[PDB]
RNA sequence: GGUGAAAUUCUUGGAUUUAUUGAAGACUAACUACUGCGAAAGCAUUUGCCAAGGACGUUUUCAUUAAUCAAGAACGAAAGUUAGGGGAUCGAAGAUGAUCAGAUACCGUCGUAGUCUUAACCAUAAACUAUGCCGACUAGGGAUCGGGUGGUGUUUUUUUAAUGACCCACUCGGCACCUUACGAGAAAUCAAAGUCUUUGGGUUCUGGGGGGAGUAUGGUCGCAAGGCUGAAACUUAAAGGAAUU
């Protein structure tokens, strides 16, 4: 039963603050929550504390990341541009 | 009241080896003045001259070779390998409606690891019976014909050192290697490979520089 | 009403083809139609040449010219260059000449 | 006057006659 | 495929899937090819290549996950490594692989 | 605490006495729990790594790096941020990076520099939404909040102060040779007004 | 046989360029251009104005010791007219004309795979 | 430097030019055509990967499963909007130099958004062939793209083939042109806009003088801009189309 048509999470801050805000906080919250991809242990669970610090519920190890998210894209680049550099002093 | 013209130096350019002539021509730069001086700031710079003057025939017209210059001695700076072009027009002239192009190029080191990109034209032709009169390929033919263009000329380059390269190409070898290959597959008139620039060289090692002089 | 089967130039089965910027007025204009002509001319003139091969090494040598397309926008190439205007049965001839 | 600028002309008259009349909604 | 023979051996012989299960198929000189996913931790890639070769058993390295792996063999669990008990009509025992 | 990024504690072998002895980073996004970290001239190029800029390829992308060699980590520590090499003098063995703010400075090829960026990125793009999360923010780092506006106070306590509409009363772009009491406002402001164009220093 | 040198006639519309350097590049003489021998801002490329700077072109061009030069001749180009300008034609005889010798002269116009969106938007200059 | 001609501008800061080299983003020149493909928008550098498609070949298979479609839905140029990145280029806005009686423009300088990209919206273009889809039939011509069949056709030589490209005849299915016109039309023209007063193959949609007006109003979608749906009172003898002079 469909409980709210747009606020979703972002219901329990009610008519404060004004649309605009609540939209881009909705945002980072549902990213901020979610249940993430172990790339260590392969199950769903990489969940966040401390905004950058993202750690998963058994293998129990801990990624730095993104403050609401896990891998934020710089940092994703960041990495290709590391490999790219990497294997240019291997050959 | 300066006229710097009673005040720079001269110079004489030395071509490398495999070439028939290699006195160029001159140059100048400065006094060779202490701190500063008309040795370490220049002289490594390049000459464009058409091989037909490096070589003498003008079945040689187009094709423009770069000379950079490396070493200097006693009013002596011999130059070595640098690049090579196409004239403007013979390009021009090549590229003719009513018929399809076609271009292929690979990166490519060789044991003197001079690392390179080589370029190749090539245009097709007309059956001499043939009655429609624009005559292209497939787009297959194409995409193979760049595949034996990039079997074949792979294997020129990292076959020793281009200054064999050098002498590989000056010769046209590899213009008729892929012609004779791609006869199976579509006329292709106009073969020639057209350019290459050169873009990571090793270190100096002033021996094998002067392997080329004499 | 209309006055061109080809309502401007050679376009059928295709629906949009990229512009190409007039050489003269830089108007954007598609490449079907937009009036081209191939600029083939000696770098030398009806005078030069003579003057050329007597003060020069390499006899005569080449005698190469420059190559290039050209492309107009037809209030352009009306202005100046080939159309001019074609009567009603005139204009269906394509004939280059 | 253009069909266009015609066509600005009561876009504009429609978004001040939708302005004027919020003022008692 | 390397998918496409497995996929195979699934349909036509016999396997194990899972880590115990794979020593115990290791141990009694069972297996004739084990199969280690990517993410599987080093420290048991490396008891399976020690127990592997005790067995005089060959060992796949797949180039993917477990979650992966697991859809290979055709289930909808993950699964970190699989033995090869008998290879059907497929041929990945004697094959590159 | 009052720290945008994750720190990380990487204990290392004493070379010289047998012991455990714990450092403490900036964990760099991307670091986790049990990777091993390697920290020397002669290390390898991956994300957690500490190198000395000269081993770097220009392009590289490091984080937490010392001004002068050795001072263990100067640039680039706020959650996000990193520096970018864009060259090496290999006479006189300097290395010319672009730090943060776009400026581009030159130090030695020995300062050090972690393989990577900073973990917590994107924290500034998630409002506030309300005084209270403001409030438990400065509640950790120091006492700087809520601001009064000078312009709401009476003359004794502001340059701005008093009048019988607020206003500022004099330019608010303030000099350099100002004096203590004297420095609020724009100080030394060498433009001001709405920022039209694009930033982004050439 | 003689001593050479580049040419390198840049001939634009409103003005043009005649310039010699080595035959390597880094070493430049003897520029004075077309702007620089009438003074009509309207004359700054008529061939009768690079002919008379292609007068004082070749006469430091033999006082400083070039009796040979290849010419290498140049429109604008990039996102223009990509054609040849008219005092051109003129500096290249009233330099040649100039008892100097003439080989192996090109066309170095730069000519791109198109791009970078010409100036004066999609209705053109309208005038 | 730029232009009809100028001027605003750039120049001890060595401009413009030259040379060697580097960085950024965008674009894909010439080849490019009465050339291909996609439902349309639209699609033009290489290579790898991913699934997709028509035509064709077919003594395979299923066997009426189909045609066209209110509601509903996928996609949907450019611009524009939200949030990041990017921000070379050109460049609404604005500011200028000129021109002008004036000149808020045309021309020149600067140049904000924008232009590119990711996640999301927006759903409109002369989005055009101003021409619905399926089926049948009605008339000649020479080019071409793809597929196929026929060959004591040419060309490649190696030792002759095989190949590949080329030539000739035919046959499907494409994009188009030519010439006629039985026929159609108000004409311009049209192998469909033909096979209609000798008026019926199936089906979807829209129009009913011109203004008023795609306005008012309600409903609905949208962050917005705006999209869809959409009247009337009143006014008016023309408005319009094609061809001739
Ligand atoms: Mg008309
Ligand atoms: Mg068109
Ligand atoms: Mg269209
Ligand atoms: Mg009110
Ligand atoms: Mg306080
Ligand atoms: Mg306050
Ligand atoms: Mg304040
Ligand atoms: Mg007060
Ligand atoms: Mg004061
Ligand atoms: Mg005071
Ligand atoms: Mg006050
Ligand atoms: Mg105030
Ligand atoms: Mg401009
Ligand atoms: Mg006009
Ligand atoms: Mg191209
Ligand atoms: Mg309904
Ligand atoms: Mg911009
Ligand atoms: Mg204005
Ligand atoms: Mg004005
Ligand atoms: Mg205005
Ligand atoms: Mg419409
Ligand atoms: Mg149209
Ligand atoms: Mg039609
Ligand atoms: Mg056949
Ligand atoms: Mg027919
Ligand atoms: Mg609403
Ligand atoms: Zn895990
Ligand atoms: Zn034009």
């Amino acid at each position: 039963a469909k409980r709210t048509k747009k606020v979703g999470i972002t219901g329990k801050y009610g008519v404060r603050y004004g649309s605009s805000l609540r939209r881009q906080v909705k945002k980072l919250e549902i990213q901020q929550h979610a249940r993430y991809d172990c790339s260590f242990c392969g199950k769903k669970t990489v969940k966040r504390g401390a905004a950058g610090i993202w750690t998963c519920s058994c293998c129990k190890k801990t990624v730095a990341g993104g403050a609401y998210t896990v891998s934020t894209a710089a940092a994703a680049t960041v990495r290709s541009t590391i490999r790219r550099l990497r294997e240019m002093v291997e050959a | 009241v300066v006229d710097p013209f009673t005040r720079k130096e001269w110079f004489d350019i030395k071509a490398p080896s495999t070439f028939e002539n290699r006195n160029v021509g001159k140059t100048l730069v400065n006094k060779s003045t202490g701190l500063k001086s008309a040795s370490d700031a220049l002289k490594g710079r390049v000459v464009e001259v058409c091989l037909a003057d490096l070589q003498g025939s003008e079945d040689h017209s187009f094709r423009k070779i770069k000379l950079r210059v490396d070493e200097v001695q006693g009013k002596n700076l011999l130059t070595n390998f640098h690049g090579m072009d196409f004239t403007t027009d013979k390009l021009r002239s090549m590229v003719r409606k009513w018929q399809t192009l076609i271009e292929a190029n690979v990166t490519v080191k060789t044991s003197d690891d001079y690392v390179l990109r080589i370029f190749a034209i090539a245009f097709t032709r007309k059956q001499a019976n043939q009655v429609k009169r624009h005559s292209y390929a497939q787009s297959s033919h194409i995409r193979a014909i760049r595949k034996v263009i990039s079997e074949i000329l792979t294997k020129e380059v990292q076959g020793s050192t281009l200054a064999q390269l050098t002498s590989k190409l000056i010769p046209e070898v590899i213009n008729k290697e892929i012609e004779n290959a791609t006869k199976d597959i579509f006329p292709l008139q106009n073969i020639h490979v057209r350019k290459v620039k050169l873009l990571k060289q090793p270190k100096f090692d002033v021996g094998a520089l002067m392997a080329l002089h004499g | 009403p209309k006055k061109r089967a080809s309502n401007g130039r050679n376009k059928k089965g295709r629906g949009h083809v990229k512009p190409v910027r007039c050489v003269n007025c830089s108007k954007s204009i598609p490449k079907d139609k937009a009036i081209k002509r191939m600029a083939i001319r000696n770098i030398v003139e009806a005078a030069a040449v003579r003057d050329l091969s007597e003060a020069s090494v390499y006899p005569e040598y080449a005698l190469p010219k420059t190559y290039n397309k050209l492309h107009y926008c037809v209030s352009c190439a009306i202005h100046a260059r080939i159309v001019r205007v074609r009567s009603r049965e005139d204009r269906k001839n394509r004939a280059p000449p | 006057m253009r069909a266009k600028w015609r066509k600005k002309r009561t876009r504009r008259l429609k978004r001040k006659r939708r302005k004027v009349r919020a003022r008692s909604k | 495929s390397i998918n496409q023979k497995l996929a195979l051996v699934i349909k036509s012989g016999k396997y194990t899937l899972g880590y115990k299960s794979t020593v115990k198929s290791l141990r009694q000189g069972k297996s004739k090819l084990i199969i280690i996913a990517a993410n599987t931790p080093v420290l048991r890639k490396s008891e399976l290549e020690y127990y592997a070769m005790l067995s005089k058993t060959k060992v796949y390295y797949f180039q993917g996950g477990n979650n992966e792996l697991g859809t290979a063999v055709g289930k909808l669990f993950r699964v970190g490594v699989v033995s090869i008990l008998e290879a059907g009509d497929s041929d990945i025992l004697t094959t590159l692989a | 605490s009052g720290r945008g990024a994750p720190l990380a504690k990487v204990v290392f072998r004493d070379p010289y006495k047998y012991r455990l002895r714990e450092e403490i980073f900036i964990a760099n996004e991307g670091v986790h729990t049990g990777q091993f970290i390697y920290a020397g001239k002669k290390a390898s190029l991956n994300v957690g790594n500490v190198l000395p800029l000269g081993s770097v390829p220009e392009g590289t992308i490091v984080s937490n790096v010392e001004e002068k060699p050795g001072d263990r980590g100067a640039l680039a520590r706020a959650s996000g941020n990193y520096v970018i090499i864009i060259g090496h003098n290999p006479d006189e063995n300097k290395t010319r990076v672009r730090l943060p703010s776009g400026a581009k400075k030159v130090i030695s090829s020995d300062a050090r520099g972690v393989i990577g960026v900073i973990a917590g990125g994107g924290r500034v793009d998630k409002p506030l939404l309300k005084a209270g999360r403001a409030f438990h923010k400065y509640r950790l780092k120091r006492n700087s909040w809520p601001k009064t506006r000078g312009v709401a106070m009476n003359p004794v306590d502001h340059p701005h102060g008093g009048g019988n509409h607020q206003h500022i009363g004099k330019a608010s772009t303030i000099s350099r040779g100002a004096v203590s009491g004297q420095k609020a406002g724009l100080i030394a402001a060498r433009r001001t007004g709405l920022l039209r164009g694009s930033q982004k220093t050439q | 046989s003689q001593v050479f040198g580049v040419a390198r006639i840049y001939a634009s519309f409103n003005d043009t360029f005649v310039h010699v350097t080595d035959l390597s590049g880094k070493e430049t003489i003897a520029r004075v251009t077309g702007g620089m021998k009438v003074k009509a801002d309207r004359d700054e490329s008529s061939p009768y104005a690079a002919m008379l700077a292609a007068q004082d072109v070749a006469a430091k061009c033999k006082e400083v010791g070039i009796t040979a030069v290849h010419v290498k001749i140049r429109a604008t180009g990039g996102t223009r007219t990509k054609t040849p300008g008219p005092g051109g034609q003129a500096a290249l005889r009233a330099l040649a004309r100039s008892g100097l010798r003439i080989g192996r002269i090109e066309d170095v116009t730069p000519v791109p795979s198109d791009s970078t969106r010409k100036k004066g938007g999609r209705r053109g200059r309208r005038l």
